[PDB]
């Protein structure tokens, strides 16, 4: 008996970029990686609820304002840009810190981690899954914007995202470390609003394989559905199509419930739990991967 | 309706 | 709109003391502190599914066959003892990023961090919360064994829990530092069985001032119940009794909603939530704190 | 029935 809760990868290796960055008396995080410091460009902004003339507060910069502060250090800014929605300052000092990294964008569907901080001080950490309206369901309290987003694979550690907005149904939107904008929105108070999200198919699957595992088992079905039924169901229920059965195939085996039991499952369960729980949740929740699903019931 | 954090 | 979830704080000054500790075979998770290394004693047992004479294997330990490692570092086995359930191994390095820290028992309805880790490599990190059984629901994975529990206050790091055994019904016995087991529950494979845990109230009322927040109410009554009648129940019916209001009182004023208001609520909902839900679960969880919650809703 | 890990 298991149960199937969010997990985090650990924070160590991220916690030592995070820095205080200051100016004026706007206070947000950024992130320290060599001599440069990556940050929300409205920390510059001389009013944050409407639109900023972003170019001319670039020009505006004065050096002298900013207060970043990591540890020990103080870190005078040689130079001020932008990359997209962020600001690229150039530092007098280079992290002693700096771990292996890289930069890359999370895809719907994705797990990876959030580092909350609050002005500097990292203060917590949880997992989330992107989704395809380019939003994440965090906990980012006011003090938390520039908080980062990462993954560790293999073990390379990628950084993901960086915290900007929150929609009025309380979606968060972040950019990437390129200072892209998931899902488009654009950098401003403007009235922006959320699409339909797209829920991966993959993932419910993986969630119900986890049940089954745990022993849960009352919302097996006498019947199944075939892969491209689904995908042809799926098409208009705003569920991802399934491209093949062969990530499934260890769970498939281990379970002795096919994917095509699971399929049918996920179409009648949709449209209800009829007050039942699956793994305690009331619903189908598309936030599990299929590897975070295998790696908490069989490890590695 | 979108707030700069 | 935020959602109520557990967060786990940061990991980092945790990691650098976690340690690959090997004997024979036997690989588990260590706790590597000044010139010290704190392990579950069974590393050490040539078998772990009868009882073992652990006085004796103490005798016949051979120190040439511990291997403990820490990145670059291999650390010699200078002399070995037990302190409970525990071992305390002093070898001959000292920790170089040992952080200011203390033990003590966590109790319960009182939230902490684990720390899980595979043979010596910190592999994810969350929020788990004390039960009055001296159990916990975790997530441990065949080869976590030692792993680390611990919280942070003001902000002194304490060290407060060490994995040791899975119960039937997979709940997760641990200890503390000192090498005393949570619960009471003796050091073997012996048929051990887990009693009934109370409730904790506080952090059920908790959890209804969140979802007020969140603006879900559907489950608020047009009654109440008087501090007095609720303890008087709550002895009954595996509930803690509530000392005072006096913790509630921000959260009470904010929403408008007292707290005697909340134990008619928790009388009622505890008969079944009736198929709704509240902050997506399906009844009443006692794993947030009321400073847990104030947290997440309001900061600081 | 109490496993050791
Ligand atoms: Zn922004
Ligand atoms: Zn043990």
């Amino acid at each position: 008996s298991s149960g199937l809760r969010k997990m985090a990868q650990p924070s160590g290796v991220v916690e030592p970029c995070i820095v205080r960055v200051a100016y004026g008396n706007n206070v947000l995080n950024g992130l320290w990686l060599g001599d440069e410091v990556i940050c929300p460009r409205h920390v510059i902004a001389s009013d944050t609820s409407r639109v900023i003339n972003y170019e001319n507060e670039l020009s505006s910069v004065r050096l002298h304002n900013f207060s970043i502060a990591k540890n020990n250090a103080f870190l005078g800014v040689v130079s001020a840009k932008y990359k997209g929605v962020n600001l690229v300052l150039k530092v007098n000092q280079v992290n002693p810190n700096t771990p292996e990294h890289k930069f890359k964008s999370v895809r719907p569907g994705e797990s990876f981690n959030i580092l909350a901080c609050y002005e500097g001080c990292p203060g917590s950490v949880y997992g989330v899954n992107m989704r395809s309206q380019g939003t994440i369901k965090g906990s980012f309290i006011a003090g938390t914007c520039g908080s980062v987003g990462y993954v560790l694979e293999n073990g390379t550690l990628y950084f993901v995202y960086m915290h900007h907005l929150e929609l009025g149904n309380g979606s968060h939107v972040g950019s990437n470390l390129e200072g892209e904008m998931y899902g488009g929105y654009e950098d401003q108070p403007s009235m922006q609003l959320e699409g339909t999200n797209v829920m991966s198919s993959d993932n419910v699957v993986a969630f119900l394989y986890a049940a089954l595992i745990n022993g849960e088992r009352w919302f097996v079905t006498n019947t199944s559905m075939t892969l491209e039924s689904y995908n042809a169901w799926a098409k208009t229920n705003s569920f991802t199509e399934i491209v093949s059965t062969d990530a499934f195939n260890m769970l498939a085996a281990k379970t002795g419930y096919s994917v095509e039991k699971l399929l049918e499952c996920i179409v009648r369960l949709n449209k209800g739990f009829g007050g039942r729980t699956i793994l305690s949740y009331g619903s189908l929740c598309d936030e599990f991967t299929p590897t975070e699903v295998i790696r908490q019931m069989y490890g590695v | 309706x979108a707030v700069l954090x």
